[PDB]
C-alpha cells in the first residue's frame, strides 16, 4: 500500500511506501518515494527533499522561545528539481511503480540514514499536564524556496511523519541483614529469551531460594520502563507499565519456584502519565516504546530519549520490606 | 512433565 | 578437595568429594557424601537423597508437552533421615571428615551404580539456533516431601551435577592398517595400492595422529595430493540412529607420487578441542555446566543385548582422502577408537 | 579455522593456521604463515620473521638486571621482504588460500623445528605469590629494524604465542608390575606380598588408572588399609634436576585382608585438573595465555645426547600406600608414563 | 611509644598506644587505652569515654545552619567511671603496661568500630581559599558531666585525634578509537601494568603499548595520575585533580608498533601547598602522606557518608591536531600493614 | 636481559 501527501497548493506532492522504516543496524531502512511537482507554477523554481531526525522536549513556540531550539541530530538533503544530473543510479522498485503510475514529472528520491541516529521515542504526557511533550522523531519534507538550497520558509514545504523504530540472562544474588544472619534470600529470576516485541509475553521463572526465619510476605514482578533523557542532564524516569503477582508463599527451610506471567498492554496504560511510547504517525495508535540502545558509544553523545526495559522482581518479607532485584533486557521490533 | 532446575552452582 | 551445595534452605546441605566419579571396569566409583540437616523446621519431615541417571534430547517444556519425557535410564533412592539404628555401616573416611567437622545431625549417603549405564556424554551445539540440547548426565538430589519416597516436589531439593565415564580396557585390538585396490573405466593398472598402516587402536586425549601411507604405484592418471581427515561419526539413536559427518581435524602436505614405484609418507594430525570450539556438530564429552571438556570419547556398543542402546554412539574414523587429476577425491575408512 | 594478528601498527599482519602445532615423532609440525605488509611506510624497510622458542623461569626486569636472562632454547629467522630470489617454492594451500584472499603484498614464512627442543610445558602456580613463573613456550614474531636481521627492537614486532605439545609413541613397553616384599624386626613372615599389576604403559588424558593389587598374606600384624596414589615428579633442571613430589589424585576403599590367604582388588583413580585447580606446584601442560590447559604429559629424555636436558622433566607413578597396625605407612613405587 | 592528653583542669588524662589505627577488614583496629582522673574533684561525678566518627564539610560556628551539624555517622560510648561492674574481661597488654606504671587508678577503655564506616580523609583546600574545609576524622573524648549519660560539654572533655586509615589481575586496557575523519583502528592503546595496589615508596611504571596512531600524526602520550575525591554529604561528588604526571618525547611512527613505559612518582612535598587533592589524616602539625584509596564494602544497608578516595593513571594521548584522547582504569592505593 | 612483552591477543 502507498500513501501520498499533497500540500494545499498542489505544488509538491509526495508518494511513499512505508511510514514505519525498519531500522536494521548493519544498515538501516532507507527512504523510498517520489515527488510529483507541477512546472508552470514552478517555472525556474527548484524542488528539493529532506529528512529531519529531530528531538523535542516541549512546546513549539515556547521552546522555540529559548536560548536554544531543536538540536537536530540529523538532516539529509537532496536535489529533486532541477534534477541536477537526474542522478539516481539505482531506481527503486517503488519508484518503478510510481513513475509508471504517475506522470513522469515524479522526481525520485532516496534517503540514506547514518549509524549514529537514535530511534523514535516519546515520553508519555501526563493526564494533567496538557501542554507538555518530549520525543525523538523522523520526518520528510520536500520543499522549495527562491534562495539556493541553504534556506527555506514554511510554505511549499510538505511535511510527513515517519518512524525509525529499532527492529539467557539469569540473576542470582544473596541477601544478608541485621537481625537474621542466614543467607535468607537467594533468588534466581531465570528466563528463556532476552529480546521480545509486541505479541509475546513475559514469563519470569523466579526460583525462591530462602532459609528459615523472617516469614516472606509475597513476590510480585513489575515490568519497569527506563526512560533515559540526555539534553543537558541525563535523566531516568522510573514508572511501572505492568505488574503482576499472586499470593504463593514460601516456607522456612524450602526451595520454592513460581513462573510469574506479566504482559504490558498498550490498551491498559492508555490515559496515564509517564510511559515512553513509540512515536505515533500524528494521530494513529502506536505501541509501547521499543527499547533503544547506544550501539557502542559514538564520539558524540546520543541526545535523545533512551528507552530500556526490565523486569523488576520485588518481594515483601515480614513485616513487609520491599526487597527486589533487576537485570538487563531489551524490547525491539520484528522485521518483515 | 516431570520437573526442571535452578541453573548454576560452580563449586563449594 | 571437598565442596558443598548448601541449599539456601539450610535444611539439606550436601557435602561431596568429587564431581567426576571414575566409572571403572570391574566396579564404578561410588558417590560418598553427607547431608547436613537442621532440626527446627525438619520436625517430622524426612530426609531422602537420590541419584538420577538422566538422558536429555531436547527442550525442557516443549518435549514435555506431547506424549513423552526423558527416559531416565536409572534412579537410585536413599533414605537419610530418619536413620535406622545406625544405618551407615561401611562409613566412608571422607564422611569421617564430614561427620567430625560437622554436627551430630550430619547424615551419610553413598550411592552405588550398576553395570548398564553409559557415561555423561553430549554432542556439540551449533553456533546457530533453533533450540536444542542432548546428552547423558548423572546428578544427585537431596529432598524432603511429606509423602513417602515415591512422591516428591520442589521446596526442599538440593541438586548437583556429577559425571560418569567409559574407560576402555587394557588391550588394544589388532594394529589396524589399510591397503586397498581401485579399479576404474579409464586407467587399467591397479593404480592405487594404498597402504595406510598405523600403530595403535585405542588412543585417548594427548597423543599424535600419525598415519603411515604407503602408495604402491604403476600407472598413468597423475595423482595430485593426499589429504588426511579425522572423521567424527555422531551416531544418535533417538527415533533412529543417525551419523552426522564432520571432520574434527584435517591435515595434508603436497607430497606427490611418481608413476611406477613405492613412495610413503606419514601424515600427522592433531585434533584439538580449542580448534573446533565455536563450531557445529562435534560430540564433546559431557561437561559440568560450564567447565571445559575434551572431545567426546568413542563409545562402544556391547557385543549383544536385548535392548539396542539408544542415544549418541560416538565413533571416530580416519579417512585418507586423495586428489587425482583432474581432482577426483577417492578415499576409504577404517575402525579406530578414542576411549 | 585461520587466525590473524593484525600487527598493532597496521604494517605486519601475520596470518596463521593453528596455534597448537603438533610435536610429531618422525617430524615436527612446521609453521606455515604469511605476513600482509603495506607498501607505503615500508619503503626500503625490510621485513623478516622469527620463531623465538624460549624458557621462562622468573620476572622480567628483575632477572634482566642479573647476569643471565632466559636461555632462549632456539630462534629461527627468515627473510620475508624483500624476497631473496622469491623463495616460496612449495607453498602451503593455506598459503595458497591467504595469498589470493589478501592483497598481492602478502609475504609467506615457514619454520621447521629441530630435534633437540623440549615442548611447551609450564609449572603450575599456586594460590599464593604464584608468579616466579616457569614454562617453555614457542612464539613467532614479525619485525623490521633498519639494521640487518641480527639487530631488532620492539617498534615493529608482531608476537603470537603458539605451542608444541609432546605426543606419545607407537608402541608401549611391556606390562609393568614391580615392588617390595618388606621384612621386619618383630613380625616374621613374608608379611605382605603385594602385586600392583597393571595393564598398559603409556596413557593420555582420556583413560583412568586401574591397579590390580594382589595381597598375599599370612598375617601377624593386622593390615587395615591400601590407598593408591598417583604421584607427579615435577623434575625441574636449572642448576639441578628437581624432584617435587605431590599427588595429583589417589583413591581407596577400606577392603580388609585376613591372615593366611591371598586377596585381590582393582583400585582405580583418575587424575583430574579441575580437582587440582587452585593448588601449588603441579606441572601442567602449556597454556595459550588464558585458555584451558590440562595435566602435564610425561616428558622423556632421549637415548643419549651430550648435554643434560635443562627444564622440568615430568614423570608419574602410582605409589601403592598401605596402612598397617598400629599405623605404619608402608609403600613402594614403579615406572609408568602419561606422554 | 606512648602518648597522652591532659586537660587544663588536669582532671582527665588519656594514655593511648598509637594515633594511627589500622582499618583492617575482617576486623578493624579497636581503640585501647586508659583514662587517668584525680580523686577529689571527681567525687560523685561520673567519667565516661567516647569515640566520635565524624563527617566535616565546612566551618565550625558557620556550617551549623546545615539543618544539622557534623552528621556523626557513628558515636560510641562506654562507662569509664564509676567503672560499672566492669567488663574489661580482656584488659590490654598496653593497658597492662599503663596500670602498673601509673597508679592502679587507671580506668581502661576500649572501642569496637562497626563496618559501615569510612576512613580519615580530607579535601585539600586551595592556596587562596582560607575559611573552608572538608574531611573525615576519628577522635576520642574522655569526659564527665553532672547530668545523666546524655549531657556533655568541654573543660572535662579531653579530645584526641586518632586515625583509621586502611592498611588485581595484571590490569590492562586495550581500546580502539573510531573517528569521523579516519577509518583505521587508529589507536589501540594498551596500558599494561604489574601491580594494582601500591603504597608510598613504589613508583608507577605504565607500560603503554601503542597500536597504530597514524594517518593523524601523534604529538605524543601524556600519563597523569588523577585522584578521585568522592564526597557524599547530600550528593556523591568527585573532584578531579592530577597529583602527578611525567613526560618524555618518544614519538610513535606510522606503521611501527611502539611501546614505552612511563615512570611516574606522585610525591607529597611536590603537591604541598596546592588545591583539591586529598591527603591522609594528620596530627595537628606533624607530617602526613598523600591520601590512601578507600574502598566501598560489598553490600552495606546504608551508603557510606565520607570522603571516598581512589586514584587512576589516565593515559591522555595527543594526536596531530593536538586532540588529547585518553582512557582510564581502576587502581587503588591502600597502606602496607604491620 | 633480552626483551619483553605486550601481553595479550587471544584468538583471531
Amino acid at each position: 500500500r502507498v500513501f501520498k501527501k499533497s500540500s494545499p497548493n498542489c505544488k509538491l506532492t509526495v508518494y511513499l511506501g512505508k511510514r514505519d522504516f525498519v531500522d536494521h543496524l548493519d544498515k538501516v531502512d532507507p527512504v523510498d518515494g517520489v515527488v510529483l511537482v507541477d512546472p508552470d507554477y514552478l517555472k525556474d523554481r527548484k524542488v528539493f527533499v529532506t529528512l529531519t531526525c529531530a528531538f523535542r522536549y516541549g512546546r513549539e513556540d515556547l521552546d522555540v522561545l529559548g536560548l536554544s531550539f531543536r538540536k537536530d541530530l540529523f538532516i539529509a538533503t537532496y536535489q529533486a528539481f532541477p534534477p541536477m544530473p537526474n542522478p539516481p543510479r539505482p531506481p527503486t522498485r517503488l519508484q518503478d511503480r510510481l513513475l509508471k503510475k504517475l506522470g513522469q514529472h515524479a522526481h525520485p528520491f532516496f534517503f540514506t540514514i547514518p549509524q549514529n541516529l537514535p530511534c523514535s521515542v516519546t515520553l508519555q504526557p501526563g493526564p494533567e499536564d496538557t501542554g507538555k511533550a518530549c520525543g525523538v522523531d523522523f520526518e520528510i519534507r520536500a520543499f522549495c524556496a527562491k534562495s539556493i538550497e541553504e534556506k527555506s520558509h514554511k510554505r511549499n514545504s510538505v511535511r510527513l511523519i515517519i518512524r525509525k523504530v529499532q527492529f539467557q540472562p539469569s540473576a542470582e544474588t544473596t541477601r544478608h541483614f541485621l537481625m537474621s544472619d542466614r543467607r535468607s534470600l537467594h533468588l534466581e529470576a531465570s528466563l528463556d529469551k532476552e529480546l521480545y516485541y509486541h505479541g509475546e509475553p513475559l514469563n519470569v521463572n523466579v526460583h525462591v531460594t530462602n532459609n528459615s526465619a523472617k516469614t516472606v510476605k509475597k513476590i510480585r514482578v513489575s515490568v519497569r520502563q527506563y526512560a533515559d533523557i540526555c539534553l543537558f542532564s541525563t535523566a531516568q524516569y522510573k514508572c511501572p507499565v505492568a505488574q503482576l503477582e499472586q499470593d504463593d508463599q514460601v516456607s522456612p527451610s524450602s526451595t520454592f519456584c513460581k513462573v510469574y506471567t506479566i504482559t504490558p498492554l498498550l490498551s491498559d496504560n492508555r490515559e496515564k502519565r509517564g510511559l515512553a511510547l513509540d512515536g505515533q504517525l500524528k494521530h494513529e495508535d502506536t505501541n509501547l516504546a521499543s527499547s533503544t540502545i547506544v550501539k557502542e558509544g559514538a564520539n558524540k553523545e546520543v541526545l535523545g530519549i533512551l528507552v530500556s526495559y526490565r523486569v523488576k522482581v520485588k518481594l515483601v518479607v515480614s513485616r513487609g520490606g520491599d526487597v527486589s532485584v533487576e537485570l538487563p533486557f531489551v524490547l525491539m521490533h520484528p522485521k518483515p | 512433565k516431570y520437573s526442571a532446575k535452578t541453573g548454576l552452582t560452580k563449586l563449594i
